[PDB]
């Protein structure tokens, strides 16, 4: 029998029992590491059977691609060396 | 030291400033890209350790090149031209959709998201336990692989000239947090007349020193030796709830069994507490009936008397008596009755608010 | 007979208590288990019914024998010994992970959990339709088809030795329950000056003898003669929405259309009742518009003024009156106006308790 | 037109018409049949080509199959005869 | 000009009016599908526009036939006759399975129903850009790319004698909305003691003239130069969370950091705004600390006091003034502390209508 | 700074501030296009070897079907000309 906040005597008056307790885990995060999704993948050994799929997938990759890099960039130039001050 | 421009950005969240910070930190050199990009240009893998000695290792991925490799290469010979480009460009709008999905404009803002791996998986090849394996991580144990699902990555770098997505990654490590238990709360029906009604507690709540919160598991998975959460799970409770957990009856809220219930007993420290109004219960020692006491709504069977009890066709032993007998209804201050869909909670406030600013038009009138 | 140790066991839920009782009267004998490691280890097929005269039929299925059989084994005398290993490589990594998924620790309680059949889908190869043939389903009606996919499933034997795992199924078979009808109801706005409001009420409700009882629609599908359900749907209802449903229109709250709305029209009983201060309303066989009395809220349309209406640019012939010419505004006592967003719910909640805190205080002064 | 404890006549003054009953069916579970799922496959046409792969899959099932099996085996040892009383 | 019997087909939404008339006038002629029936017969493509003089391209989709053309016709002379038809066999069920998923019984009015494009992606193959670029989109720009994203489908007709299924498609375009701005609102936690706070507010809110209205962001979309949302959006906000938000801060509900928050500043108008009780907060220029007067309950950080500041380790440069000098937390007047967890406002009302029905009968004898 | 309805002054003495606003745009439908799923492949170069898989699936398709064809007809069997009036 555990006790403390938790009144299980009323409470099972009332027909509510506790079945089961456990401490409590929560994650963070150290370190890094670079991941990089290659998004151009190695043809030449298809001897360029591939060229029209392929250049229609880098276009349309483009679109989606485009956006984020510019984000990133807009924020990195409002990130100075400290004597800038 | 680096110091952000926050009159020229003008607005940013703690976590916008934060993980903009870390893009700076945590991106590669305007060199280590060029390398980067004349590395990724010259491999054949669909993962490789790319070893720079100096730089740390970077891992790349590609994710169509199993395809290619296993599947279009070795069948160089057997089919035609048009047939290879066109398995292949089946393959790639079926990428192309899985990184407009992930990387495109659902995602709010790219700069300070964090994404989960299991999030890349497709991104990644459609699997991602060689990728885990790579960074160290066996399988071996279930604690080890629920850590490793809790890595996230952010965005530090998006190459429009060769095609490709610099993440970074931080390692999950498990933090126990010194006061905080938590508790799973199950309750069992009792009747009051022929109407089956139940206490209505959370599935969860966390104790906290003097305090008790509620707790959302939907972040968490139940290990044998502690909960594991990915996200914060605690979150306020009302002094009128906590109460209630603290022993006043008068203070938790009841509903009706209005359909099928399957929570009419419980085995709880080697005790039967049964809503014996509601099915047959049975002293297999002595083959004799037990009926609940019609003021009274439960029954707390134990070995004192009933060493052996059938309940509801169910055999069990139970050990020697861990709660009182049952005290009779008028003895217990039951609290309201409530129903919890979401329209009947706003239909009685809309109700109670509308009585109460009739109430001060009179308690002007009286006073 | 057996019997359940209870102080053993301590505490358990009455689900977990029926589901080790039926583990133990399900779980096949030690030696059918040897027999059945045995059968497994000889047969090559991605789904089989193992048949030992005696005990009955289990059916067994191989989550990636199908692709070793269709596309491994028929290039064993073109592919490489490597090529071979990597193609299969990568299916079994993809289904551990899905194993995983399903069986690893997210599974909060695997002895009383019930799996239904479509869960199981990735691991028995990605599709059930031949499973579900060979346990004797045709695909022949839709009933039987919803059958079919209430099928649970309860773990009865995890295997380390010979890696497989042995379920125990059961057949679902509908039961119409005697005096409860489910009501789809439907909402059309009405005006008060330029504001369109409509009646808060939920999608379904159901009737019980007396009892009006909410109605969870989430695990039903309405076939043409009745609603099946996976679930109980049945759920409590607050004395005052019943009162609503039951003719007390000052119960009933409402909302405004703060958006753009679709329904200020419905076609019932033969007649149009529609909002024709909102839409233009026309009687086709006169030509004639029809207006909205100002001080009225709707318009019940039917054949003793108009046979063929014209409404929002449709055009409807109606039946016989089955509805009352509209009253006034005044006649009608209409209920609180809410909204129904969780956060404005708890800040008028925060609000209500407060003030009602407050009027504790001067009730004790005026007496 | 159907009636009962629903009072369509006064909601439809305030907008609400039903559009539709049903029969309300639930789902009974009865009877049983064994499904095993055989986790591995039949390589004996592969030659051995796939011993490294077969091996670490196997490798890693059993890190999910063992809890599993010490829990069904925790709880028929709670299960016993009747007469042990 | 067409008119809809509505005697005879007695119920009907307008929704349920609005698309039948929509059928009759969009559902190919009689002979449109003999001929369409003569065309599917004789075609071979995964898609395929269909070009009949005089009548509109309809566009034909067969979501097995890439796989047929590319995987099974290659290997017709090197695998066996049962092999071609178990590798279709396993690709014809799984093709069958998603039709049952979408156009089986779960469907709950397929004569009203508007399926996305996006879900039909399996039907149609897997994939919808090849569809969509035969349609007219290019994928050259993001909204036009979220625009074909929201089309529609209506079933128009389905023929059991060919089996094949029509679907009438719409563009979806642009309407930008008058007077309606989206706003996105953010919180800080503020100190009492050393509890944190902070204030309830909804994540979007819309303001429309004089009116302040909740925003559901579910069906939208973030561009950078206005929210596209394939749905309404718009919803009614109580007077008492628009009188919150109109700067009566008595009216905000506030609730409390239970767990971990990341939310103790934020840069806003180039301005901090810091619980600088809770972090560290530091003025880089001049290297002295800025402490948090215990009796204020939040820090707003300029370049009047100091122009460079470091903020739990981060260091921002700040611009001139745009928020007051933090007031004394005794000239603000705080709203309820709240809990949003449903189970507690079902609690705190079930509690509070009892006390207000207790109310009236003291209200009785006083009176 | 923008102003209007919601007074950025006094939600900031209680920690509410706004970080963006935009307009705010809707979808609206116009036009038609058919669009066919055609649900029987073409199969004569596979030479009959798919004769009872290709049987089998028609026949699970009809259960379907069905229901949804009878549903549209029951529709436009109500929709007439003007001038039965
Ligand atoms: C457990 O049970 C009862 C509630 O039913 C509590 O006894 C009540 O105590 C209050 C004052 O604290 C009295 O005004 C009531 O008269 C009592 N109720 C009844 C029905 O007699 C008891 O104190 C509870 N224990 C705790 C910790 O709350
Ligand atoms: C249907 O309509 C009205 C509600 O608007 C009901 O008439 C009311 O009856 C109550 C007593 O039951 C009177 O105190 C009110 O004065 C009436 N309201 C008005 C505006 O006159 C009528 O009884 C309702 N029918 C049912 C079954 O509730
Ligand atoms: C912004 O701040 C305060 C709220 O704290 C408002 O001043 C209050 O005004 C009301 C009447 O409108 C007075 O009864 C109160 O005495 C004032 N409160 C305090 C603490 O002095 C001020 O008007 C608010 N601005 C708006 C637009 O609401
Ligand atoms: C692809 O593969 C070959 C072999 O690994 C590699 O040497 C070559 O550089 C790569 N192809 C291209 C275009 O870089
Ligand atoms: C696999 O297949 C063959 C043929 O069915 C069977 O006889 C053999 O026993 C199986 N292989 C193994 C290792 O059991
Ligand atoms: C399938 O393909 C051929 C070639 O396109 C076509 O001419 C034939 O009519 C089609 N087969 C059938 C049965 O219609």
């Amino acid at each position: 029998t555990p006790t403390g906040q938790i009144h299980w005597g009323n409470l099972s008056k009332i027909g509510v029992v506790g079945i089961g307790s456990a401490s409590y885990k929560v994650m963070t995060r150290s370190s890094h590491q670079s991941l990089v999704i290659k998004l151009m993948p190695n043809i030449t050994l298809l001897n360029n059977c591939t060229r029209v799929e392929i250049a229609e997938y880098r276009r349309l990759l483009r679109t989606v691609l485009e956006p984020i890099r510019d984000a990133l960039n807009a924020m990195t130039q409002n990130i100075r060396p400290v004597q800038s001050v | 030291g680096v110091v952000l421009a926050g009159a020229a950005l003008g607005v940013a969240t703690a976590a916008q400033i934060t993980a903009g910070i870390a893009l700076h930190q945590s991106m590669l050199n305007s060199q280590a890209i060029d390398n980067l990009r004349a590395s990724l240009e010259t491999t054949n893998q669909a993962i490789e350790a790319i070893r720079q000695a100096g730089q740390e290792m970077i891992l790349a991925v590609q994710g169509v090149q199993d395809y290619i490799n296993n599947e279009l290469i070795p069948s160089m010979n057997q089919l035609s031209c048009d047939l290879i480009g066109q398995k292949l460009g089946l393959k790639l709008l079926r990428y192309y959709t899985e990184i407009l999905s992930l990387f495109g404009p659902s995602l709010r803002d790219p700069i300070s998201a964090e994404i989960s791996i299991q999030a890349l998986s497709y991104a990644l090849g459609g699997d991602i336990n060689k990728v885990l394996e790579k960074l160290g991580y066996s399988g071996g144990d279930l604690l080890g692989i629920l850590e490793s699902r809790g890595i996230k990555a952010r965005i530090t770098h998006v190459d429009t000239e060769s095609y490709f997505i610099v993440l970074s990654i931080a390692y999950p490590t498990l933090s126990e947090i010194k006061g905080v238990i938590v508790h799973r709360l199950e309750g069992v029906s009792y009747n009051i007349g022929s109407q089956e009604w139940y206490t209505t507690v959370p599935k969860y709540v966390a104790t906290q020193g003097y305090l008790i919160s509620n707790f959302d598991e939907s972040s968490c998975t139940f290990m044998p030796e502690g909960t594991v959460c990915s996200q914060n799970a605690l979150y306020p409770m009302s002094p009128l709830l906590q109460e209630c957990l603290r022993g006043s009856t008068k203070s938790c809220a009841r509903t009706l069994v209005s359909g099928s219930f399957g929570n009419r007993f419980i085995l709880s420290q080697g005790n039967l507490i049964a809503n014996c109004a509601s099915i047959l219960c049975k002293c297999y020692t002595t083959g004799t009936i037990i009926n609940q006491d019609p003021d009274k709504i439960l029954t707390y069977i134990a070995a004192d008397h009933c060493p052996v009890v059938e309940v509801n066709g169910v055999t069990i032993q139970v050990g020697s008596r861990r709660y009182p007998d049952a005290v009779y209804l008028h003895r217990i201050d039951l609290g309201p009755p409530i129903s919890l869909e979401r329209l009947d909670v706003g239909t009685n406030l809309g109700n109670a608010i509308a009585k109460l600013e009739d109430a001060k038009e009179l308690l002007e009138s009286s006073d």
